[PDB]
RNA sequence: UAUGGUACGCAAGUCUGAAACUUAAAGGAAUUGACGGAACAGCACACCAGAAGUGGAACCUGCGGCUUAAUUUGACUCAACAC
């Protein structure tokens, strides 16, 4: 019972692909296999934002607080446990560009 | 409290070199002279990391350009500084980094006639023309060979524009948008590029400044 | 800091809280310092449309429900 | 009276700029002010200073207490505004700043401290030495 | 695996490679259940806003122990125990 046709990794036309340590655990995982999400968040709770934007010395800031950039790479055990990815029915299992 | 730990500390106002505002930007702390320790001489090598908070008119939009300065001189309770480095905020970088285009990077080593050896890193990105939203479908990559020609060209041009200018000149040009314009004009044949950037500048080998040239660097209007 | 604003509910929007004990609500202000401003607030207790609410901060605005 | 061994000549218009290096770990938080050079250190506060429990070292309560101590101490050095340089342990380790990050940043301004330019400097390998985990990471 | 290798290897071992004996199953995909220290979604005074409280006391009345000649006996999570 082959489960995935992909077999989980996006890799074809090569023998080997570089291994990446998982953010959460640090387990080595295939770069194709890895669940990788790029995150641009803000360093600060919106309330906290109000508080700081009051006190910003340079008034020449328009959204003059930096965003936090993360390239997040999960091993499978981790990205499942941590709900980044979750179990779906056989038919949906092949759906490719899902979010909102 | 008993004996505030800063009891012995003298303060100095930083002064910026010729491309920047003559007005002091920050202030620094140092311990008083001990009769061995000479107050002014403990500061000979210090390094200042600032934005352009340093160009009064033009500053406010560029929080993206970091400038390192090094203190060449102490004059009368205020510390003069010469050029040390150029750089970029994390933000202004990961700002520019997008999937589905090619990331070009170009490193160069150059000499001023001022006697400086500099290392300039340049950054550039593939510019999509085709008018869609760049995506998994909208792939923008440029051929590796085109990348190589782009390096060769950028690099060459910089070494040329370096050898003919003083470090005052060179730094002024470097901070601002001149080189980006020119670089796009050279590069465009090979491939259209977007947000050309000078990622960093390092100063490899710096001569010491005669009183003359350090006066001519100061030269403020 | 004591400063206070009267807030009248235009719409009852959601229902929310871990136990589900709170109501989400849309609000028009009557203070006179800020009039006709609209806000989204989380209210504990039972509310209809067109109640009045005593609000200590018109800056805190509640995260909408999805 | 008050002898502040901070800077000689100020005004009410003037801004006095210190720099705050803030390190947030899953295990602790650091609020550290220096001059624009980074050489001369002004104030130093760790979470562990502010709590006796090893586990609370990182927490927001600790970060808060830390922050207010720092602020109180800059205030007498006549310092209005800190630039902020934020850091997680970084390098090969995690790049997500710890819990104390936000809390300390807030409590700093909450305390009536102006806030200058903000940058994240977290150490970022072009490439890495090998990670402290197993080949298989932390199991459990 | 045993054994034989004018097959290899410094070694680890690699390659070649049995039979006696024993056994009716082992095995493949898929269905339905049941289960899960997986994901999601319902419903109930389950929890939530509350109240009256038991648990603490004396006593009453059940269980269990323990004594007893005998302390008849069934019934132990809701789903035994003023049954
Ligand atoms: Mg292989
Ligand atoms: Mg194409
Ligand atoms: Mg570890
Ligand atoms: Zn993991």
């Amino acid at each position: 019972p082959v489960k995935r046709r992909n077999a989980g990794r996006s890799q074809k036309n090569r023998g080997h692909t570089r291994t990446v340590p998982c953010t959460n655990c640090g387990r080595q995982v295939a770069k194709d296999k890895a669940v990788k999400r790029y995150t641009v968040r803000d360093m600060v709770d919106p309330s906290s934002k109000r508080d700081i934007q009051q006190k910003l010395a340079f008034e020449n800031e328009k959204q003059g607080i930096p965003k936090l950039y993360v390239k997040l790479q999960y091993c499978i055990s981790c990205a499942i446990h941590s709900r980044v990815v979750r179990v779906r029915c056989a038919e949906d299992r092949r759906i490719r560009r899902p979010p909102i | 409290r008993t004996i505030d730990p800063l009891s012995r500390k003298e303060w100095y106002d930083f002064r910026a070199p010729i491309p920047f505002s003559s007005k002091s930007f920050g202030k620094t702390l140092v311990t008083k002279s001990s009769g061995n320790r000479i107050a002014s001489e403990e500061i000979k090598g210090r390094v200042v990391e600032s934005t352009l908070a340093d160009l009064k008119d033009n500053s406010n939009d560029k929080a993206w350009r970091k400038v390192k300065l090094v203190i060449d001189e102490v004059d009368g309770r205020n510390a003069k500084t010469s050029f040390y480095g150029l750089d970029i905020t994390r933000d202004r970088l990961c700002s520019m980094i997008r999937k589905w285009q090619t990331l070009i990077e170009a490193r160069v080593d150059c000499k001023t006639n001022d006697g400086y050896i500099i290392r300039v890193f340049t950054l550039a990105f593939t510019k999509k023309t085709s008018a869609g939203k760049q995506s998994s479908t909208s792939t923008c990559y440029a051929k590796s060979s085109q990348v190589r020609a782009i390096r060769r060209k950028i690099n060459t041009f910089i070494t040329n524009e370096a050898a003919k200018l003083g470090i005052a000149e060179f730094s002024k040009n470097l901070i601002g948008e001149d080189y980006t314009k020119k670089i796009e004009k050279e590069t465009k044949n090979i491939f259209p590029l977007q947000n050309i950037t000078i990622r960093k500048v390092k100063v490899l080998k710096r001569p010491k400044l005669d009183a003359t040239k350090i006066a001519e660097l100061y030269s403020h209007e | 800091t004591e400063e206070t604003t009267k807030a009248r509910i235009m719409d009852v929007l959601g229902k929310t809280g871990s136990r589900g004990g709170i109501t989400q609500v849309r609000v028009v202000l009557i203070s006179g310092k800020e009039e006709g401003r609209q806000l989204i607030r989380n209210v504990k207790g039972a509310c209809r449309v067109g109640d009045v609410l005593e609000l200590m901060e018109c800056e805190r605005e509640a995260r909408r429900l999805r | 009276e008050v002898i502040s061994y901070g800077p000689p000549n100020v005004g009410a218009n003037e801004n006095v700029f210190g720099v705050c290096h803030i390190m947030a770990t899953w295990n602790d938080t650091f609020i550290h002010v220096t001059d624009l050079s980074g050489r001369e250190t002004l104030v130093r506060v760790t979470g562990g200073m502010k709590v006796k429990a090893d586990r609370e070292e990182s927490s927001p309560y600790a970060a808060m207490q830390a922050a207010i101590d720092v602020v109180n101490r800059c205030k007498e050095l006549k310092i209005n505004a800190l630039h902020i340089k934020l850091r997680a342990k970084g390098g090969v380790e995690t790049k997500q700043p710890g819990p104390g990050a936000q809390s300390a940043l807030r409590a700093l301004a909450r305390s009536g401290m102006k806030i200058g330019r903000i940058e994240d400097v977290t150490p970022i390998p072009t490439d890495s030495t090998r990670r402290e985990g197993g080949r298989r990471g932390r199991r459990l």
